[PDB]
């Protein structure tokens, strides 16, 4: 690929200038042996002080490795990078991915590295290995291929990753291949053993055009809006009634049709809170009648390319975690829970990072980008340690709740 | 002739779409024109600048000044007007260490590079932005006009140029003697090692033979410094580190500029004066742009003030940071959201201390506080050691695990252990998760008239006791949170309450220990009494029992 691609920014946009943030001696340390070998491999060169930009950059470890891996946060530069139609207008996310029985992650990134980089745009993409405690200056690089993680590599080297797939992609028309940013997404409906298999052959095929032999195995069989479902008891206190009003008074929001008089009837006076209240015919039947609506799907949901997703997420205690999907509030695309978090019973904050990685992938997977988040936690915490369990080559975007949402009851 | 390497050239641009500048040159008199004709010459021969021709279009102003004593003229270019039109530079000089991150070197070396400076070229083809005219004799003939060949003093690319110049001629030589340090600092570059002075010196002059290869001469500074180094405003001595002198002045008539010049002292010598606080006397600034206001000191900023002069009364000192030691951070909570803290490998030597104060917010809670305190210690030890200390903390590992595991949010604190250190971080009130059998149910129930301001608060009981209160001057927020606390007051021990404001409700399941808002801090002071408290929302207008009851008393 001796030509490259022309890229520019967007218009009256200058390169990004954001602040490396600091990092632990062990971090830092990784990161100069990968971008001493980076250097000498030359996909990347240092540069000198007439570059003034600066994207952050950190070290990790990908899901089942010890070894330190290099992640930049091209979260600004992407953002200032001109929009895409590389080949085509557009291709269209594949509807079918989120159907099919099993779903294979693979990470193609260091395909990257065989693309130059258009000479103009190289200094965009400066980043800095930071000193400790100021000590020396930082070490300056910039990439001279398509690095991993920006917008741009994907698009530049579609039309050369279509060629890679088309053989496989021709024996297999069953199985469904689709790319975001440095990940292949290969999913199919047969046997565990036998889509294990063609996922199998589908790496080997990628050796011979010229990897990583890592992988993620996804099953969206699953994922939906899961209903709103209301207790089954025998013997109802007014402070359980309470909570019935108060959950259909929220679900009423969400769905036509849900009436609570003949409920609210019950607490006629001034009772105490553990008093048993016996339902009325009245009171089953409205009861009966709204668990019918929730039965039903949600009237009017419906995707908008156009529009951000929203992700809302709610510690549930014990290892839980709630989460809902959405564009419009109560319009909810998807919602989801999540229990005993993977090595980190003790730690809300890699709980809670891991969940926001696991939401992403459904949401890549299901319309093909990453929603912004609403997250239940103090923005200096969350800035302070969620690089330090993070395992995924994109960074998706988030916001954060001081409020105690009352919903999280609704939830539960 | 020994050939000698050409120091790399950066290569600068203006901003795009602008041009160089044009600035006209001030007339002059005789004398400052003799002057600075007899300067330019001697920099034209030691190649810094060259003359130019008419065709050169820009200009910069100079200028002749001078000192009192110094029986000299000096030359003065002013690019201001350039460097607003230059590109942005990477400024790879904007941090600078912080004594406590450093490590012993006995050994200290200082030579001058002020020389090795002018060896440093300009981009030729940025030169012609740098022309700049001296005025000629009765201007009767044209100006002499100069360009600069070497990074000019004062334009904007200099400080980023020069020092990264040095870095990349140092790098070979610092990468093959991993057992030296080097920082420049103005034209002073000072080499450090743990040698002994014989090898020490010997390393010296290998790095003087390597900045030969560059034709860089550097002999040592004028008048050697001997300890402490005056760095950065702090004294470097070879086994610690202070600030430089911290002297609180005496003052009975203290201004608003008084108090900032107090503030940053303060907070200066909060980086080793262990216990400083500086809230008392920052309250006195909260909103005012005039400084010679003169704002009296309450009776708690005078004792806020005279408890920093008794912490400042005696010099301490920071120790400097053995790697094969444990990083150690210990907290204290010191009252009104101010935390202090030390950070130490031996007990009783401190590397460093600090201080935190609390946010802004109308709620909060100690361990919110304590919580954000470990979040910046845990950065700023990042920052200087590039290692997470080990937290030493007046808070129980009970207390912590019940609020962590409770509390709405995700929240973290890394590695830490329980110190005995009064006062203590607590959990001053728990709400319950279920209803309480036996105990009274309030219903409460507030509201208040938009236009009139007044309004009413209440409750009523499963065992028919009830209360309205009315109100002036308030709103249906208040009157909310009112009635919750008469409920509190008039209940027993334990308790259920009902209310309907989602306003209250998320005001106190946020576990606010201290509030901005006196009804709240109220509120807090009886959950602090009690032995149980249930609170339940209910929505508003659904006909729900005693709610509905409670509504239509409060509502006029
Ligand atoms: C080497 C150096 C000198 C200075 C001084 C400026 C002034 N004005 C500043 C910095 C940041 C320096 O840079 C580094 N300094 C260190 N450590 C120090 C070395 C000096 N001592 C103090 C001292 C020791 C011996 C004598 S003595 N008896 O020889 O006169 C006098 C003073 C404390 C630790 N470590 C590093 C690591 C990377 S850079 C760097
Ligand atoms: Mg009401």
């Amino acid at each position: 690929p001796i030509e490259t691609v022309p890229v520019k920014l967007k218009p009256g946009m200058d390169g990004p200038k954001v602040k490396q943030w600091p990092l632990t001696e062990e971090k830092i340390k990784a990161l100069v042996e990968i971008c001493t070998e980076m250097e000498k491999e030359g996909k990347i060169s240092k540069i000198g002080p007439e570059n003034p930009y600066n994207t952050p950059v950190f070290a990790i470890k990908k899901k089942d490795s010890t070894k330190w891996r290099k992640l930049v946060d091209f979260r600004e530069l992407n953002k200032r990078t001109q929009d895409f139609w590389e080949v085509q207008l557009g291709i269209p996310h594949p509807a079918g991915l989120k159907k099919k029985k099993s779903v294979t992650v693979l990470d193609v990134g260091d395909a990257y590295f065989s693309v130059p980089l258009d000479e103009d745009f190289r200094k965009y993409t400066a980043f800095t290995i930071p000193s400790i405690n100021n000590e020396t200056p930082g070490i300056r690089y910039q990439y001279n291929v398509l690095p991993q993680g920006w917008k741009g590599s994907p698009a530049i080297f579609q039309s050369s990753m279509t060629k890679i797939l088309e053989p496989f992609k021709k024996q297999n028309p069953d199985i469904v291949i689709y790319q975001y940013m440095d990940d292949l997404y290969v999913g199919s409906d047969l046997e565990i053993g036998q889509h294990r298999t063609k996922i199998e052959e589908l790496r080997q095929h990628l050796l011979r055009w010229g990897f990583l032999w890592m992988g993620y195995e996804l099953h969206p069989d699953k994922w939906t809006v899961q209903p709103i479902v209301l207790p089954e008891k025998d013997s109802w206190t007014v402070n359980d009634i309470q909570k019935l009003v108060g959950k259909l008074n929220w679900a009423s929001q969400i769905y036509p049709g849900i009436k609570v008089r003949q409920l609210s009837k019950l607490l006629r006076g001034t009772k105490a809170l553990t008093e048993v209240i016996p339902l009325t015919e009245e009171a089953e039947l409205e009861l009966a009648e709204n668990r019918e609506i929730l039965k039903e799907p949600v009237h009017g949901v419906y995707y908008d390319p156009s529009k951000d997703l929203i992700a809302e997420i709610q510690k549930q205690g014990q290892g839980q975690w709630t989460y809902q999907i959405y564009q419009e509030p109560f319009k909810n695309l998807k919602t989801g829970k999540y229990a005993r978090m993977r090595g980190a019973h003790t730690n809300d904050v890699k709980q809670l990072t891991e969940a926001v990685q696991k939401i992403t992938t459904e949401s890549i997977v299901i319309w093909g980008k990453t929603p912004k988040f609403k997250l239940p936690i103090q923005k200096e915490t969350w800035e302070t340690w969620w690089t330090e369990y993070w395992q995924a080559t994109w960074i998706p975007e988030w916001e954060f709740v001081n409020t105690p949402p009352l919903v999280k009851l609704w939830y539960q | 002739m020994v050939p000698i390497s050409p120091i790399e050239t950066v290569p600068v641009k203006l901003k795009p779409g602008m041009d160089g500048p044009k600035v006209k040159q001030w007339p002059l008199t005789e004398e400052k024109i003799k002057a600075l004709v007899e300067i330019c010459t001697e920099m034209e021969k030691e190649g810094k600048i060259s003359k130019i021709g008419p065709e050169n279009p820009y200009n910069t102003p100079v200028f002749a000044i001078k000192k009192k004593d110094s029986t000299k003229w000096r030359k003065l270019v002013d690019f201001r007007e350039l460097n607003k039109r230059t590109q942005d530079f990477w400024e790879v000089q904007l941090g600078i260490p912080h004594p406590a991150g450093l490590k012993k070197n006995k050994s200290v070396t200082v030579l001058d590079v002020g020389d090795a400076y002018f060896s440093v070229p300009l981009d030729e083809d940025f030169r012609k932005y740098t022309a700049f005219t001296i005025p000629s004799i009765n201007n009767e003939t044209p100006g002499i006009r100069y360009q600069y060949n070497v990074l000019p003093q004062g334009w904007k690319g200099s400080p980023a140029i020069f020092q990264s110049s040095m870095t990349k001629i140092l790098e070979p030589f610092a990468a093959q003697n991993p057992d030296i340090v080097i920082c420049q600092y103005m034209d002073d570059l000072y080499v450090g090692s743990d040698l002994e002075i014989g090898q020490h010196r010997t390393k010296i002059e290998e790095l003087r033979q390597h900045l030969l290869r560059w034709g860089l001469t550097t002999p040592d500074k004028k008048h050697q410094k001997e300890p402490p180094f005056l760095w950065m405003g702090y004294e470097l001595h070879p086994d610690k580190w202070t600030v430089q002198p911290i002297v609180l002045p005496e003052k009975d008539s203290w201004t608003v500029n008084d108090i900032q010049k107090l503030v940053g002292k303060l907070n200066w010598a909060s980086q080793i004066y262990p216990g400083i606080k500086v809230r008392q006397l920052s309250k006195l600034l909260r909103g005012t742009k005039a400084l010679t206001e003169v704002i009296p000191l309450t009776e708690e900023a005078e004792l806020e003030l005279a408890e920093n002069r008794e912490i400042l009364k005696e010099p301490v000192h920071g120790v400097y940071y053995d790697p094969s030691k444990d990083l150690i951070a210990e907290i204290q909570k010191q009252g009104q959201g101010q935390w202090t803290y030390q950070i130490y490998q031996e007990p009783f030597k401190n590397l460093k201390t600090g201080k935190y104060a609390r946010m802004r917010g109308a709620h909060t809670n100690d361990v919110k506080q304590l919580t954000e305190a470990v979040q910046k210690i845990t950065t700023e030890s990042i920052v200087i050691w590039g290692k997470t200390p080990k937290f030493k903390l007046p808070i129980q590992k009970e207390t912590w695990e019940t609020w962590w595991t409770e509390y709405w949010q995700a929240t973290w604190i890394p590695e830490w252990e329980f110190v005995n250190t009064p006062p203590l971080v607590k959990l001053w009130y728990q709400l319950e998760k279920e209803p309480i059998v036996g105990a009274e149910t309030f219903y409460v129930d507030g509201a208040a008239n938009r236009e009139t301001k007044l309004g009413k608060a209440g409750y009523v009981t499963n065992k028919g006791r009830q209360k309205v209160v009315p109100l002036t001057n308030t709103t249906n927020q208040k009157t909310e949170l009112q009635a919750i606390y008469l409920a509190l007051q008039d209940s027993g021990l334990e308790v259920n309450i009902v209310t309907d404001s989602q306003y209250a409700l998320g005001i106190i399941q946020a576990q606010p220990d201290k509030s901005e808002s006196e009804l709240v801090n109220q509120i807090i002071e009886q959950l602090i009494k009690k032995e149980k408290v249930y609170l339940a929302w209910v929505p508003a207008h659904k006909g729900i029992g005693g709610n509905e009851q409670v509504d239509k008393l409060v509502s006029a």
